[PDB]
């Protein structure tokens, strides 16, 4: 079992760089991998604050009177007895899957494949991340390694949803990262004020049904303007916003 | 018990229930001096060191009345708690 | 008791001239109007132009909620929204100050925000209907031209829209109407920030009357003649040219925390 | 009740009763004994028998019984003395059946109880353990603040999923799919391109504006131009409906042949299914380890008590009484002295009690608008001042309507929370110094009379229902045909109210109550918007009243439990 640790090509991952500026591998050692775990640093300072606090927790020796403490709690174990149980886990379990888990794997892999279409439309370049059938196997061996854990020789449902949490976390996350744009805030600012909602049909039936742009446009910009912050989604996602 | 629900059926709760009213039937009325759902084990310790697991409060037994403080040491007969051993509230030897 | 029982029988006489008064402007009858509540005869002129200009009136005595077809007393996240939400937002800027900080008192906001809706703006499902607001805008107009010969009804017609709005109690109490005008006063606050900002003044605190700022001169005998330019510079300003500003208070050195945390030192009038 | 005792009681203590109580229950039948258990037990033999105590048989055989019937409840390993007291009051019960039983010649008032929506045990689905699954009340624990009116931020999203599987074991345990078809989950549907499927689906419209089914699994997108509705039905926003069609694989569509709601089932259907759990509680209380059972022949006693119980009446007015209307109040003043000539059993009294809604107003000279909701219901309290036997006789039961005090402070009278609660102690105090037993309960109200469910409900629910029906392009009197429209889709549903949380919000921690898995065996929905009714549909009685005043009459019912029959009388005011 290979674990693989990894810098982009540029120093920093950028999020403002293109996905595939940042990563010169080929697309056959993504598809070899199984979480492909992107991780970023979003400077938060509650995030800034509290590994602050743990690193300082670690440096002075608090840290050890915490993991001792917590040790004799019973919410950790320590090394010797995790890899008795690693070697007890592999030497004793393997499970096989329910065929009702058979249909949420299957349904899921085919919904992620459908947003690979999304994902590789507006881009028109093949995405350096890909999702084959082998990332289906991946999701199969961590629902199996998900019942290996406690070890349940049948892998329900409830570890299925779990493995599919884990993959929309690393492989989903990691994949997902002129005039329109423009002429669409424009229209937007001025055609809701700040402070007034409006109903998407609305803009559906103004913006897709007169061809002022496309419907993918409208889908992207809402997002941009989302991200700006100065136009939001309230009510179910079923209105917008301008917060102003 | 003589001496969860979930898993069982409807049908297993009733057959569980009414062997419970059966084997309290059992030790009542012939067969009364003994207890049936009682120790299996012989009593080839009469007095025993008993110590106490969980606080379940003051209790009663046969001609005295028990402490069930928390960690506290008994020196009694095997006889008088062991029921109470089977309950889990005590347990030594 | 008897003081109160004898100075209601000898002050009845003023109450009924009043109502006279109230009566030949108002074109209600004497006994039908309310002139302890005022809204009865802003709702029912109010309602008066919207009949005259083809428009389907809410008109709903026993309940705040206006009609809107009778389709009403249904939930909707839109309408508790824009009817639960009631919050200013006030400007705050903590600190110490050495400029003179200028306290200006501001009157007739509400009014001033709702007569000049053609200039603030220079299918929305949240949006009061455009054409009653063209309607009680021009009719604030009238009022508000009317007030200026002296007529104490329609200075108090105007005086008391700005409670008519707010009332659920009055019978045109529609939500939609009430968060159009709480809007633009915010966006009519924040034009009014930039305005003062545009003169090189920089806001100390905003509020609807109170609005404390920090000017560029530090003793108030140079300043008297800069703040006097500056009071009638944004009166010249069309957006705002119904609002009563009036200066309350000279700060000289303040230190500002919020409304009610404040030390300093301050003169009301300049000797 | 219990013999006759010819010696006065006597003190006995728990000294000198220590060989006649380890031995005689706790070797015998297994079940230790506490110092205040102990100490109660003494007490009560003391009074049952007096110096005859130390020979006396009675004694034994008495707590022989005593271990029996903390054997047939196992409520603890341990003795209690409050479930010393339950015992003995269980016994005094007991002993009165069987004092009938011996001479044929209980009270009504030991088994009757009311039931708020905060008052009501909480149940949840989990098709993991396959079953239901009690949870505890959180009202005692933590803060006051935390518990009252702080639901979990996990419940919202629990609550539409546990009402999905509520309705697909509905939908499982009937005969038509144990047989046509199965239901796929809606994830599965994608990729599946021109083949025939049923459904089970939250019906929703999603953001695009278009109709959608959901479920846990996920949801897909559907047209309604194809389909051929069942006749006799409602279709809302929120229903979960039974959904037969073809999927396609271009647009991501879902071409509906045919729509209906799931069938219903009977109250015994359910309770068997469940294993006759005491949902509202008629014996005691469920705790974590031990669900409360109920028994078989403690129904069927109850059954017969109640077919022995003939004269109880139920009286239920109209809803929808202004207390400020003076005509309203002439009215009520006449069908009480109507009630005075013969008290009822319960006088359930409901409706939106003022004509406008209470509102933080801006006349500060005038008396507020709290203070005539407070006039009125001390108005209210001198009308009820001059009959005794109401105020003597008759419990009343007061459900608030959609325009009271509590709920519409915010709302202003719109629809609001659906579990209103009652109206607020303060503000009526004067009323609980008249009645001698009041009962001000919440506007889903779940009242125990003997072996009876009754649910109270005051909701507009057909001009909701009628607003936001399904409108489609392919689609005998009219009131009844209506009204069976009406009760088949709320019974179908399994649901007090099926609408959206858009069109009416649910109190999270309290949905249990507005979920009608158990269908009660007769429920009174309140809507003004409807006519009078009154029918029964699968085990199930639904009555109806509308609005108090129709034509210058006061309207209201008299309902017999025993015979199960409602006698609908106008009075011309």
């Amino acid at each position: 079992s290979v674990l693989a640790a990894a810098n982009p090509i540029y120093g920093r991952y950028d999020d403002l760089k293109s996905p595939g500026d940042n990563i010169d591998f080929q697309t056959t050692i993504l598809s070899r991998f199984d979480m492909i775990f992107i991780v970023k640093d979003d400077h938060n300072e509650e995030r800034d604050i509290s590994i602050a606090n743990h690193v300082i927790n670690i440096h002075t020796g608090n840290a050890n009177a915490m993991q001792n403490q917590q040790e004799e709690n019973g919410s950790e174990i320590s090394i010797e007895k995790m890899k008795r149980y690693i070697t007890y886990c592999r030497l004793k379990c393997a499970p096989r899957l329910s065929p009702q888990a058979a249909e949420k794997l299957s349904s899921n892999f085919v919904t992620i494949r459908k947003q690979l279409l999304i994902n590789e439309l507006e881009s028109t370049e093949r995405s350096s991340i890909p999702i084959t059938i082998r990332q289906l196997e991946a999701i199969i061996r961590i629902t199996e390694s998900l019942a290996k854990l406690e070890l349940s020789p049948i892998a329900q449902e409830r570890h299925v949803d779990e493995a599919i949490r884990l993959f929309q976390a690393s492989t989903m996350d990691a994949a997902s990262q002129l005039s329109e744009i423009r002429r669409f805030e424009q229209e937007l600012k001025r055609r809701l004020p700040i402070g007034w909602s409006t109903s998407y049909q609305t803009l559906r039936r103004e913006f897709v049904d007169t061809h002022r742009f496309s419907q993918l446009a409208l889908d992207k910009a809402l997002y941009a303007l989302e991200k700006h912050e100065t136009i939001q989604l309230r009510h179910q996602g079923q209105n917008i916003y301008r917060s102003g | 018990n003589g001496l969860d629900t979930n898993n069982l059926s409807h049908q297993e709760q009733e057959y569980l229930k009414e062997y419970c009213d059966l084997i309290t039937d059992l030790k009542s009325g012939d067969l009364v001096d003994i207890d049936l759902s009682g120790s299996l084990v012989p009593p080839s310790d009469v007095f025993i060191d008993v110590r106490v697991l969980k606080d379940a409060g003051e209790i009663q037994t046969e001609y005295g009345v028990f402490n069930l403080i928390k960690d506290s040491q008994f020196f009694v007969r095997q006889s008088d708690v062991e029921r109470l051993i089977q309950q889990g509230y005590l347990q030594k030897i | 008791l008897l003081k109160k029982l004898v100075n209601h029988v000898l002050s009845s006489g003023s109450w009924i001239s009043h109502l006279i008064k109230l009566s030949q402007y108002s074109n209600i009858p004497i006994c039908n109007l309310r002139l302890d509540s005022m809204d009865y005869i802003i709702d029912v002129l109010y309602a008066r132009k919207l009949k005259k200009e083809n428009i389907v009136l809410w008109w709903n005595e026993k309940a705040p909620l206006p009609d809107h077809g009778g389709i009403q007393n249904d939930f909707d996240l839109n309408t508790s929204w824009i009817m639960n939400d009631s919050e200013f937002p006030k400007i705050n800027n903590s600190g110490v100050y050495d400029n003179v900080v200028l306290d200006v008192g501001v009157d007739n906001l509400t009014v001033n925000t709702i007569l000049t809706s053609a200039l603030i703006n220079d299918f929305v499902h949240d949006a009061f209907s455009n054409d009653a607001l063209n309607v009680l805008r021009g009719m604030l107009k009238e009022w508000w031209d009317e007030a200026l010969k002296e007529n104490s009804t329609a200075d108090l017609l105007v005086n008391s829209l700005a409670s008519w709005v707010q009332n659920p109690n009055a019978k045109l109490f529609d939500g939609l109407l009430r968060y159009h005008v709480h809007n633009l006063t915010k966006k009519a606050l924040l034009q009014l920030v930039n305005e003062f900002s545009a003169l090189g003044s920089t806001i100390v605190y905003a509020d609807r009357n109170q609005i404390l700022i920090k000017t560029n001169k530090y003793s108030p005998e140079n300043c008297y003649a800069y703040s006097q330019y500056m009071m009638k510079a944004v009166r010249t300003n069309p957006m705002f040219s119904y609002l009563d500003l009036n200066i309350k208070r000279y700060w000289d050195l303040l230190i500002w925390m919020d409304k009610f945390n404040f030390s300093g030192l301050a003169c009301i009038e300049i000797e | 009740m219990f013999g006759s005792g010819n010696v006065l009681p006597v003190k006995i203590q728990p000294p000198l009763l220590r060989p006649l109580a380890y031995r005689v229950l706790s070797r015998k039948y297994g079940l230790s004994i506490k110092s205040d258990g102990l100490s109660a037990l003494a007490e009560f033999v003391g009074t049952n028998i007096g110096a005859n105590w130390r020979q006396g048989p009675a004694t034994i055989k008495f707590l022989e019984q005593f271990a029996a019937v903390w054997k047939q409840q196992e409520r603890g390993l341990f003795i209690d003395q409050s479930g010393v007291k339950e015992v003995i009051q269980e016994m005094k019960e007991r002993e009165k059946v069987e004092w009938s039983h011996e001479h044929p010649i209980l009270d009504w008032r030991d088994y009757f109880k009311v039931i708020n929506a905060s008052q009501q045990q909480r149940f949840s689905y989990n098709p993991h353990k396959m079953q239901f699954i009690f949870v505890p009340n959180k009202k005692q624990n933590g803060l006051g603040g935390i518990a009252g009116f702080l639901p979990d931020i996990e419940d919202k999203v629990q609550m539409f999923l546990t009402r999905y599987y509520l309705t697909n074991d509905r939908v499982m345990r009937n005969e038509n799919f144990q047989s046509s078809m199965s239901i796929t989950p809606i994830k599965n549907l994608l990729g599946r391109d021109a083949q025939n499927f049923l459904l089970l689906g939250l019906l929703n419209k999603n953001f695009k504006g278009n109709w959608s089914l959901e479920d846990p699994s996920g949801s897909v997108e559907i047209d309604i131009s194809q389909t051929i509705p069942t006749q006799g039905h409602y279709y809302v926003p929120g229903c979960m409906v039974l959904v037969e069609g073809i999927y396609y694989s271009v647009g991501n569509k879902f071409h509906v042949t045919s729509m209906t709601l799931p069938p219903g089932e009977r109250r015994e259907i359910t309770l068997e299914t469940i294993g006759n759990l005491d949902l509202l509680g008629i014996h005691g209380i469920s705790n974590n380890n031990f669900i409360a059972r109920l028994d078989k022949d403690l129904k069927i006693r109850l059954h017969l008590l109640e077919k022995e119980l003939t004269d109880h009446k139920f009286v239920i007015l109209g809803a929808n009484l202004f207390l400020d209307d003076l005509k309203i109040m002439t009215a009520l003043s006449k069908i009480l002295q109507k009630l005075n000539d013969d008290p009822p059993t319960l006088l359930i009294w409901q409706g939106s009690f003022t004509s406008v809604p209470v509102f933080a107003s801006m006349s500060s000279r005038n008396i507020s608008s709290s203070t005539q909701f407070k006039n009125n219901f001390d108005a209210l309290a001198t009308l009820l001042s001059r009959f005794d036997n109401l105020t003597e006789n008759t419990t009343m039961i007061f459900i608030p309507g959609p325009n009271d005090l509590w709920g519409s402070m915010v709302s202003l009278g719109a629809s609001g929370t659906l579990p209103q609660d009652p109206i607020p102690s303060a503000f009526t105090k004067k009323i609980n110094k008249v009645c001698k037993n009041v009962v001000w309960s919440s506007n889903p109200t779940r009242i125990a009379y003997l072996s009876q469910e009754i649910v109270i409900f005051r909701d507009d629910l057909s001009g909701r229902f009628k607003r936001h029906r399904l409108e489609f392009p392919f689609n005998l009197p009219q009131k009844v045909q209506e009204t069976r429209k009406l009760v088949k889709t709320i019974l179908d549903q399994g649901h007090l109210s099926p609408f959206l949380d858009s069109l009416r919000p649910i109190s999270w921690d309290l949905d249990h109550t507005l979920t009608l898995c158990p269908i009660p065996s007769t429920m009174v929905l309140c809507d003004t918007t409807s006519a009078q009714f009154d029918l029964t549909y699968n085990g199930c009685k639904v009555i109806n009243p509308g609005s108090f005043i129709h034509n210058r009459r006061a309207r209201y019912m008299e309902y017999v439990p025993s015979s199960k029959k409602t006698i609908q009388e106008e009075i011309y005011i």
